[PDB]
């Protein structure tokens, strides 16, 4: 049995310089389509306000 | 006696895990894991996050069954309603889970608890994931710090009010039909996709999620590698820094066990005189308490790119991905990203601002792809992240920051070994060049076997072309917003 350092060390010098990265991502197509709103609601404010009680 | 479901969702640990503690010290546990993708809308986890959450979900399974107990795993249209059927069929009167400071779960645990407290459940939440909650620091006044070496000098002028819990002797099970809750195994909740195998099977070969390789992980760095953490941090190759990012993402190690480890080796070295050893202890210190600044940074600040000409160019997002740009660095980040799921922070720093400041891409394209293939993929380091390099936060890159790559390879590759390992093709170039070979004499280009072009893609962008774009582009996006 190997450690995870160890074992990524070996699966680097394995792959390194031999894995091409694939000619698709697969997400091609959502690229011109991309909001942070999500960190401005209401709903959000009410809930980081919350939280902070409950503590 | 008493009966309390705990739900997990990113806390896969058993050690220091507060939820879990205060359930099992009450009576019996019902612990469940509950999927609901049409909730995480926008976040919806990445190809490698995912493949990492099923492994690890399968290893807390297993912990759980050792101990008595089990996981139930429920993907389900709503987590409320999930919730709601777990507690007619267990008959439990609580509900317990560990907060997380992102957006979605922030409402939905809020969402929870309403819903629990007025159908007359007991519900309670704890601090399963941070050393400082956002909400304790702040400074003379009471408002947030705005800058990381003030925050993290205010929380080091301050104790950790976390206190860590002993693990249980058992676990006393409530168990329920598969059935009456719509249950599922591991594999029917779809973490993982047939046409991401392929890729997945580099990441398997290359990681060992679960709390149990945590454990085993980060007592190999406590106590041989710490102590050579300030110099081995400052290299982009090879044994590097700590490799917990993912554990640390998933919630299989308590970061208050990883600073207690830390903490504790930097006292013994400061008796040994071992200034070094303090030195690397310091160092690593301050990585963890990047993670809790960028908890901080999310939860108290509510963007000046807002009016930035982006090149939506699909095709140079291609090369950038493919690592067809021409800088040896950049590009052998990316091969590194593909293959293993993880790379340095410095190569995070130089691919990313690469993609904004060399190329104009958008920066939510480069998001999206970290998104989709970092093992750690975490919404608040990356966000910190994205912050840092684009100027958007107090202390860190400039916007108009244009880093010379010849210099960016003598700091942080100085044997040039990251290039020659990621780019065969161009080991052969004496190390003065290695990091940007169009500044090379032909003649030593052509005695390395290096030919930009066929076997190394010339540089996508000139530099000093890249720096005018980029001054254009800084002056519009100010014109701009004056103008708006
Ligand atoms: C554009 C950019 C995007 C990033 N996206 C992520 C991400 O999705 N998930 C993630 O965990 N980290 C992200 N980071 C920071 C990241 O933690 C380091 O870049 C990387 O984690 C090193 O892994 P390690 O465990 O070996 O680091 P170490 O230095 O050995 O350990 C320090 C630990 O403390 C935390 N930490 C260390 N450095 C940072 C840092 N700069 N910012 C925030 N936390 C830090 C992490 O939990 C890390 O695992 C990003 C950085 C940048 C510039
Ligand atoms: N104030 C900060 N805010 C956010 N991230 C930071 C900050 N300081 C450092 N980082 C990270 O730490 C690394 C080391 O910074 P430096 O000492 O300037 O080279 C950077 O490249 C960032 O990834
Ligand atoms: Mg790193």
């Amino acid at each position: 049995v190997l450690s995870g350092r160890d074992r990524l060390k070996r699966h680097r010098e394995e792959v390194a310089g031999k894995v091409p990265i694939p000619d698709s991502w697969g997400k091609e197509g959502l690229l011109m389509g991309w909001f942070d709103a999500a960190f401005t609601s209401s709903q959000i404010v009410s809930a980081r306000a919350a939280l902070m009680a409950d503590s | 006696d008493k009966k309390t479901i705990v739900w997990f969702r990113r806390d896969l640990r058993i050690e220091d895990n507060p939820a879990l503690a205060a359930a099992a010290h009450e009576g019996s546990v019902f612990p469940v894991f509950i999927w609901c993708p049409e909730e995480e809308g926008q976040f919806y986890p990445g190809r490698a996050s995912r493949w990492w959450m099923k492994q690890s979900l399968a290893h807390l399974s297993q912990s759980l069954k050792a101990l008595g107990s089990d996981l139930t795993l429920i993907q389900t249209h709503n987590t409320i309603s999930a919730i709601l059927d777990c507690i007619r069929v267990t008959g439990p009167t609580k509900v317990v889970f560990n907060h997380l400071y992102d957006p979605v779960s922030l409402v939905r645990d809020h969402t929870v608890k309403e819903k629990l407290v007025e159908r007359g459940i007991s519900v309670q939440s704890y601090n399963g994931d941070l050393l400082y909650e956002p909400w304790e620091i702040y400074c003379e006044k009471g408002k947030p710090f705005t800058s990381f070496n003030s925050y993290w000098k205010k929380c080091l002028d301050m104790s950790i009010e976390s206190v860590m819990l002993p693990p249980p002797w058992r676990l006393m099970p409530i168990t329920a039909a598969a059935e009456a809750i719509w249950a599922c195994s591991i594999e029917e909740l779809g973490l993982e996709n047939e046409a991401e195998k392929p890729s997945n099977a580099l990441l398997t070969r290359a990681w060992s999620p679960g709390w149990s390789n945590a454990d085993k992980l980060l007592n190999e760095f406590i106590e041989k590698q710490l102590i050579d953490y300030a110099k081995n941090s400052k290299k982009v190759v090879g044994n590097s820094t700590s490799l917990l990012s993912p554990y640390l993402h998933f919630g299989e190690i308590s970061v208050r066990h990883v600073f207690q480890c830390a903490r504790m080796k930097q006292i013994i070295w400061a008796r040994d005189k071992n200034s070094e050893g303090e030195e690397s202890a310091d160092l690593f210190l301050r990585g963890i308490g990047l993670r809790e600044y960028s908890r901080y940074i999310c939860f108290n600040f509510p963007s000046h790119l807002r009016f930035f000409p982006w090149d939506a160019d699909v095709d140079k997002f291609k090369a950038w991905r493919q690592g067809r740009t021409g800088y040896p660095l950049v590009d052998a980040g990316m091969r590194e990203l593909w293959a293993t799921g993880w790379m340095h922070n410095r190569i995070r720093v130089i691919v990313s601002s690469f993609g904004v400041k060399f190329l104009l891409l958008p920066w939510k394209w480069g998001m999206k792809y970290f998104w989709d293939t970092l093992l750690d993929a975490d919404l608040e380091c990356d966000i910190l992240g994205w912050q840092y390099i684009s100027g958007s936060i107090p202390d860190g890159h400039e916007l108009d920051r244009l880093d010379n790559p010849a210099l960016q390879g003598a700091k942080y590759d100085p044997e040039g070994e990251y290039i020659r390992q990621w780019l065969p093709e161009l080991a052969r170039l004496p190390t003065e060049w290695i990091h940007h070979p169009w500044d090379a004499p032909l003649t030593v280009l052509k005695a390395s076997g290096v030919e930009l072009g066929t076997n190394y893609a010339k540089p996508i962008v000139d530099i000093d072309t890249a720096r005018e774009l980029l001054a254009k582009a800084i002056s519009r996006t100010r014109e701009a917003q004056i103008m708006i």
